[PDB]
This record gives structure tokens, C-alpha cells and sequence, in this order.
């Protein structure tokens, strides 16, 4: 498929285990969703870049999410992987979420507090190519959307 | 003591009251709606009443010519009070002025005043009408009206 | 300098169970250095103590005081931030809980006064006025300190 | 003269906040039932009477711009046209002030 | 026993109320586009089943809450408490708009439904007084009027204008309470399969929706009341603040029963009437 950019990740990397990337991408996947609930996100600086941790952790302040993995449906598997180069990988993944958001005085306003469902994900990892480590880069035809609990207005032009 | 006096006190003197108002007169014959201080519109208006009146007698009268010579400061008006607004007025014998309250003053938040000459060309002031007639008191009224009526 | 006020919209309460009552919401604001004395916008910020907010901004269109427009600002400023980011539901559901003002900075000249203004708004209906005292309460308290005499200074 | 003796907080608040001098509630707003602005029941729409002087003062600028310079009161009525409306029949010989833009629904 | 009969209809309404109320699937979302001269186009984002015109209101402003007495929605009256349903088109209707047909019938009505809330409980429970109808009658006729039946004993007494006065201050009491005018989407079976009690209004059960394509019926309920008319009810019984039943009337035909007519008048909050119009209108009140 796109051998010829995973040459790059070869050579660089020297020790590529391929069928252990999944292992090692759900791992990072559920330990950076699990610290989203607790105000620790010091470590989700090194398990995010910049590209995409300042909204993961502005957007999130003041709102006591709780968060959980239950099953991951089927094993992951990689994707197609191209490559002045940060390693871009791309893993396919159906997992088994609940998700509860609360505003900051403790109402709940997204999402039920067990309701365990699926989630269908296109998950990317990204990593310096030295000293720098995997982190999660970024996350569909159109699946459905669970609504809000708050009712809006949208004003006119 | 100001028992029965009708005229306001303004300007510098007596003099200086008939000055200004016949600025704000002579701005009103030349636009036909002006927006000026409350009392200042207040005390202008009976005179602006009384200029149509004279200016009814037509331009052959002479009392009526010195008044309006008196009274328009820029006599390209004087034409006009003759020959626009006193023949547009022929029909009414009273009330030419309509004058309203509008927001306060940005500045000195003075009590301020829209007055215009009624019947001019201007986009209509947004003149606040009553209750619509079909409304629940005024529905009531009217079956009063019926059952009055005939029993009258 | 104190910036205690903005930091109160900060406040993490703990998720709420179930069954509690839901907590209402509020948001606090303030607006620094207006060029107004502090002894005239007090008396503005007491007219709007106790009334919802669209009350509020009615009666402050309409007053002539330099500083109405600059309440009216904070009060907009604040209802918007409480639907965008405060998680309010409706925009007329909130009500001045408190609205004081105080002492500014800069210097002098005769000094060149100055104010903040601050307010918190806190969600849900205006509280009903305290009703007067009618005459069987005042009879029912008379009554009850006449009922809590004890025999002074003996056993 | 001059003071005696400073005066307290306690009377500067007796006399400060007493009701005399506090900020009344007005009675008297409503809202505009049709336009649906607010308003004091005596005063003319805000917003309506804004949106009437923007026009008045384009038609102005119009008269001004036709009547060339000042001392030139014309001596007939005048009547003002929006685009796509022909001098009707009861207008002629009257000034026409041409404007450029649909005639405002609340311009009867 | 009318102390239980209440309880007896109210405890099924409840019933009802809760088993359709829970068959909304996990809170779908509605859009709601917003038609008016005043803040036009606006989109409102609503819950399918639980937010009402009221939900929409409060979104603008207090004023059109405080305002507001009826809603249309696919331009036809909607009570103001009443969910809605589905992806709409709303607007609202006051007192004071041009054309406040819909707004006075709907008040009117309501006024009915109050007085029947009143008289029912006026008298002496030794007595049994069932509600007949509230004709509808137009706002121009000069006041609403509710038919009842009195029991057969009580042909020897026209009411005196003393209890006339007592029935004022009741409607008055409820006034002061201000409940709401709760609303309710039934199928027509709860008045064919358990409201045996239903022995004038019978007939206006099947009037419900026998004419009707659907067989859905409308009910209201002030609290701890319940009955049935014919179009939406203003929000609450506060709006109205000047009340009175002035007289009664008889129908001549008495062979099936003294079909008593109740007569009353009354203006919001809004349209206070001074005292002497205020006297006019009650002199027409009884015709
Ligand atoms: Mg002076
Ligand atoms: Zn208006």
C-alpha cells in the first residue's frame, strides 16, 4: 500500500513493530481519555501536541466530565500510512464509550451515565522523527449524533 | 409670584426671546419639521400657528407682509408662506402644527421636541395610535353601543 | 489591586446527584475603571438590587445618569457570557443578585475619580419582595416576648 | 461658617440613601405591540424615530443636491418618488425628489 | 361523595399524563422558526416533546412572556403550556395585537372553565350540581355564559344577589391562586370506558371527536378540576383581574331539568376597565 513512506519509519525508528502498534494505540488512546476527568492535564501535554491539545484542554475547563471505556468491539487494525516528516498513522477503531459532561455547578448536560455505546473512530497518531514519543493528533460518512439536554437559539441574520 | 404669565423667559432678555424663536420659526417654514428643545417648541408653536393665519389674508395685504417680513429671516420663504403653506392650510381653521415628545438629549439630556407643519412631503412621524378596535374592552363598548342604540 | 471578583466563576461544584434540587446557576462581572464617581453610581447600581434583568435594562434605557449605559454594557456583556459559556438554558431567566460599587485607582490633579462596577446574576425567577409585617405577626412576637419572661435575678 | 464636628457615617448614610434621593422605578415602559421595542408610553419608538430621521435626511441631501444652493425655497409642493414609481396622477406639477431605493413599507 | 370522585378523575389523568409523557425516546430535538414583525428569524432548537411555547418565549425576552396569552403554530391557536410536537413555524398572540380574535375567544372560554371551577364546589354537598356546557358565545354578545342543572329540589330558588357576591369572591380566591391551565392529548376512550359520572356531558364527550377525522380529544385541568372545551385556554388564571358572575338564567323548556345559565364578564390585567365603564359593562352583564 504506502510501503514506501514506512521505509522512512523503518530506517528512522529501527525497531517498528508493526502488529503491536494497535496494542500500543488503544493504550494511549484510553490512558489520554482517562485523565480527562480529573484536572490532571499536565500529562496530557506530552500525550497531545499543540496542534490539538489547546482545545482539547480550553474547551474542557470548569466542566466535570467523567468519561469511561467499556470494550473495544473488535481488534484495531492499522490503516494506510504515508510520510522533514512527522510520522503520521492512522488506526480504525470501534470502541465502547460512556460519557457524561457536567456544567460547572454540577447539571448535566450532555450524554447518560452508563448507557455504554459504540463509537466508530479514524483515530491519528503523530511523532517526532529522537526523543520525542507517540502522541494523539487527531480523530466519518456521517453516523448519527446524540442531542443536547439544553434547548438553544439561533438568532437571525 | 407668576400667577397668569404665559410667556416663558429665555435668551438674554425679551428680545432675545423674539430672536430665537423666530430662528426656530424661520427653520420651520424652511424644512417643515424641526427638532427642537421642548419649551423652546412649546412657546414656538402658537407663534408658527399665528404666522399661517396672517399668511391666509394672501400677499396683497400689507399688515400681513410686514409680519411675515418680520418673522422669516431668509425671504425665499416668505414666497412659500404665501403660496404653499397658507394655501394648503384653506380648509383647516385650526391646528397646523403637530408636535411630539421624542428620546432626551445625548448631550444635556434636555427635554426634547419633533414639531412639524401638517400635510408635508417628510416620511410620517410614527404617531402612536390607540388600541385597535377589536380588542376585549373596546368589543364590549361596541355591544354597548348596539344595545344602547336601540333601545334609544 | 484585587482580582477576586472574576474568580468566582470558576468555582468547580461537585456533579450533582440525582435527586438534589437543581443548583441554579450565576455569573459574576465587573467592569474596571469607570470614569464616574463611585457616590452617584451607587445609586444605580441599588435601582436595579432586587429585579430580573430585563427589567433591569428597561428601567436603564430610560434613566438619564451617565453611568446607565455603561451598567446596561456590563448587564449585556454578562447575560451573553452566561448563555455561551455558563450553561444558562433562557437568556431572561437570570436576576441581579448583587450589584455594588466601588473605589478606582488613578491619581489626581483635585482628585480624578473612578469606579468599578460589579454584578452577579443568578438564575431562576426574581425572589418575591419581603411581604409587609401584618398585624398578627407583630401581635404573635409580642406575645412571645411577653411569654419568654423569667423571674430576674433569683433561684 | 464651618463645621463643628465631622459627621458620621451613620448620619451620611441616614441621609445619602434616604428615599428622597433614591433612583425611582418607572411605571411607565411598555413595549412597542407592534414593532415590539421598548418605549415610554408618552415618547415617540426610539428605534422607529431613528430609522424615520436616516430617511428624512437622505431626502434632504436629494433637495439640497437639486435645489443647487441656498435661497432657493421652491414655491410649489414637492413629492418624493422611490424607484419604479411614475409621478402619479395627482402629483404633477409638483417638485420631484428622485430616491434610489425600494419605498420603506412603513411610508404610506 | 365529590371529595373522591375527584380523586377518582384525577388520578387518571395523572395516569395519562405520565405514560404519554414517557414515550418520548430520549429527548429528540425539534426546530421551531419564528414568523413576526418583531425579531424575525429566529430558529429556535427545541425538545420534541416537552419544551412548549413557553420554552420558546422565554428565549426572547420577559416581555413576551409577560405579553404572550396564545401561540400560533401552523397558524392556528396553540395554548401557551401545550408541547409541541414536531418542526414547526410559531408566533405569538397578545391582547393587543390588530386582530385579537383568537386571543378574546381563548380568554373567554378560560373564563368559562374558571366559572365552572367555582360554581361546582358553591354549594352544600347535601346537593348535586353536574356541569352541562360552555356555550361559546361571541366576545361581542356582552359576557361568557356556562350551562348547568341544579338538582330538581331547588326550582324554588332564584339565586339572591348575596350568593351571587359569594360566587364573585370565590372566583376571586381562585384568581388569587393562580394556577395554571394544564392541557392534555387523550384518545376518546377515558370518557367512554371509565367517566361513568359523565351524565350531561355525555353528550359533548362524543362532540369531542366523533366529528373530528382523528379520535383525539382535548382536556384541561385548573388543578383538582378537570373538563373539557373546545379550543386552547390562556396560560394562567392570573391574566384575569376584574371578575363577576352577575346573574343567572333559565331556559323555559323544563322538561328535562332546570337548566340553569350562569352569566359572568371579566378583562386582563392588561385592559383594566376603570370603575364606572367597569359598572356599564356588569349592567349588560345580564341579558
Ligand atoms: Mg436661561
Ligand atoms: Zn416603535
Amino acid at each position: 500500500a504506502s510501503q514506501v513512506s514506512i521505509r522512512r519509519i523503518k530506517d528512522y525508528d529501527a525497531n517498528f513493530k508493526i502488529k503491536d502498534f494497535p496494542e500500543k494505540a488503544k493504550d494511549i488512546f484510553i490512558e489520554a481519555h482517562l485523565c480527562l476527568n480529573n484536572s490532571d492535564h499536565d500529562r496530557l501535554h506530552t500525550l497531545v501536541t499543540e496542534h490539538c491539545f489547546p482545545d482539547m484542554t480550553w474547551d474542557i475547563k470548569y466542566k466535570t466530565v467523567r468519561w469511561s471505556f467499556v470494550e473495544s468491539l473488535e481488534p484495531s487494525h492499522v490503516v494506510q500510512v504515508r510520510c522533514n516528516v512527522y510520522g503520521q498513522i492512522t488506526v480504525r477503531m470501534h470502541t465502547r464509550q460512556t460519557l457524561a459532561i457536567y456544567d460547572r455547578f454540577g447539571r448535566l448536560m450532555y450524554g447518560q451515565e452508563d448507557v455504554p455505546k459504540d463509537v466508530l473512530e479514524y483515530v491519528v497518531f503523530e511523532k517526532q522523527l529522537p526523543y520525542g514519543s507517540w502522541r494523539m493528533h487527531t480523530k466519518p460518512w456521517a453516523p448519527p449524533k446524540q442531542p443536547i439536554l439544553k434547548t438553544v437559539m439561533i438568532p437571525g441574520p | 409670584i407668576s400667577h397668569g404669565r404665559v410667556f416663558r423667559r429665555m435668551g438674554l432678555g425679551p428680545e432675545s426671546r423674539i430672536h430665537l424663536l423666530r430662528n426656530l420659526l424661520t427653520g420651520l417654514v424652511r424644512h417643515e419639521r424641526i427638532e427642537a428643545p421642548w419649551a423652546r417648541v412649546d412657546e414656538m408653536r402658537g407663534y408658527a400657528e399665528k404666522l399661517i393665519d396672517y399668511g391666509k389674508l394672501g400677499d396683497t395685504n400689507e399688515r400681513a407682509m410686514r409680519m411675515a417680513d418680520f418673522w422669516l429671516t431668509e425671504k425665499d420663504l416668505i414666497p412659500k408662506l404665501f403660496q404653499v403653506l397658507a394655501p394648503r392650510y384653506k380648509d383647516q381653521t385650526g391646528g397646523y402644527t403637530r408636535m411630539l415628545q421624542i428620546p432626551n438629549r445625548s448631550l444635556d439630556r434636555a427635554k426634547m421636541a419633533v414639531i412639524e407643519y401638517k400635510g408635508n412631503c417628510l416620511p410620517p412621524l410614527p404617531l402612536p395610535r390607540r388600541d385597535s378596535h377589536l380588542t376585549l374592552l373596546n368589543q364590549l363598548l361596541q355591544g354597548l353601543r348596539q344595545d344602547l342604540r336601540q333601545s334609544q | 489591586i484585587s482580582r477576586k471578583w472574576e474568580k468566582k466563576n470558576k468555582i468547580v461544584y461537585p456533579p450533582q446527584l440525582p435527586g438534589e434540587p437543581r443548583r441554579p446557576a450565576e455569573i459574576y462581572h465587573c467592569r474596571r475603571q469607570i470614569k464616574y464617581s463611585k457616590d452617584k453610581m451607587w445609586y444605580l447600581a441599588k435601582l436595579i438590587r432586587g429585579m430580573s434583568i430585563d427589567q433591569a435594562l428597561a428601567q436603564l434605557e430610560f434613566n438619564d445618569k451617565k453611568g446607565a449605559k455603561i451598567i446596561k454594557e456590563v448587564l449585556l456583556e454578562a447575560q451573553d457570557m452566561a448563555v455561551r459559556d455558563h450553561n444558562v438554558e433562557f437568556r431572561s431567566n437570570l436576576y441581579i443578585a448583587e450589584s455594588t460599587s466601588g473605589r478606582g485607582q488613578c491619581l489626581k490633579r483635585m482628585e480624578k475619580v473612578y469606579c468599578h462596577y460589579f454584578v452577579k446574576l443568578v438564575e431562576g425567577p426574581p425572589p418575591p419582595p419581603e411581604p409587609p409585617k401584618t398585624a398578627v405577626a407583630h401581635a404573635k412576637e409580642y406575645i412571645q416576648q411577653l411569654r419568654s419572661r423569667t423571674i430576674v435575678h433569683t433561684l | 461658617a464651618a463645621p463643628k464636628n465631622r459627621r458620621t457615617i451613620e448620619v451620611n448614610r441616614c441621609r445619602r440613601r434616604n428615599p428622597q434621593k433614591l433612583i425611582k422605578v418607572k411605571n411607565n415602559i411598555d413595549v412597542c405591540p407592534e414593532c415590539g421595542h421598548l418605549k415610554q408610553k408618552h415618547v415617540l419608538c426610539a428605534y422607529c424615530y431613528e430609522k424615520v430621521c436616516k430617511e428624512t435626511a437622505e431626502i434632504r441631501r436629494q433637495i439640497g443636491k437639486q435645489e443647487g444652493g441656498p435661497f432657493k425655497a421652491p414655491t410649489i409642493e414637492t413629492v418624493v418618488l422611490y424607484t419604479g414609481e411614475t409621478p402619479s396622477e395627482q402629483d404633477q406639477g409638483k417638485r420631484i425628489i428622485e430616491r434610489d431605493r425600494k419605498r420603506p413599507s412603513w411610508f404610506t | 361523595s365529590p371529595t373522591e370522585l375527584t380523586e377518582m378523575r384525577n388520578d387518571l389523568f395523572n395516569k395519562e399524563k405520565a405514560r404519554q409523557l414517557s414515550l418520548t425516546p430520549r429527548t429528540e430535538k425539534i426546530e421551531v422558526k419564528h414568523v413576526g414583525k418583531t425579531d424575525p428569524g429566529t430558529v429556535f432548537v427545541m425538545n420534541k416533546n416537552i419544551s412548549t411555547p413557553y420554552s420558546c418565549a422565554m428565549h426572547l425576552s420577559e416581555w413576551y412572556c409577560r405579553k404572550s396569552i396564545l401561540a400560533l403554530v401552523d397558524g392556528q391557536p396553540w395554548d401557551m403550556y401545550k408541547p409541541l410536537t414536531k418542526s414547526c413555524e410559531i408566533k405569538f398572540l397578545t391582547f393587543k395585537d390588530c386582530d385579537p380574535g383568537e386571543v378574546n375567544k381563548a380568554y373567554w372560554r378560560s373564563c368559562a372553565m374558571m366559572m365552572g371551577c367555582v360554581i361546582e364546589r358553591a354549594f352544600k354537598d347535601e346537593y348535586m350540581v353536574n356541569l352541562v356546557r360552555a356555550p361559546e358565545v361571541p366576545v361581542i354578545s356582552g359576557a361568557f355564559c356556562y350551562d348547568v342543572v341544579l338538582d330538581s329540589k331547588l326550582d324554588e330558588w332564584m339565586p339572591t344577589k348575596e350568593n351571587l357576591r359569594s360566587f364573585t369572591k370565590d372566583a376571586h380566591a381562585l384568581i388569587y391562586k393562580d394556577l395554571p391551565f394544564e392541557t392534555l392529548e387523550v384518545e376518546a376512550k377515558v370518557a367512554l370506558e371509565i367517566f361513568q359520572h359523565s351524565k350531561y356531558k355525555v353528550d359533548f364527550i362524543e362532540e369531542k371527536a366523533s366529528q373530528n377525522p382523528e379520535r383525539i380529544v382535548k382536556l384541561h385541568r385548573i388543578g383538582d378540576f378537570i373538563d373539557v372545551s373546545e379550543g386552547p385556554l390562556i396560560p394562567r388564571t392570573s391574566i384575569c383581574f376584574q371578575y363577576e358572575v352577575s346573574a343567572v338564567h333559565n331556559l323555559q323548556p323544563t322538561q328535562p331539568s332546570l337548566i340553569r345559565r350562569f352569566q359572568g364578564v371579566s378583562l386582563p390585567v392588561h385592559l383594566r376597565a376603570h370603575f364606572t365603564i367597569w359598572d356599564k359593562l356588569l349592567e349588560r352583564s345580564r341579558k
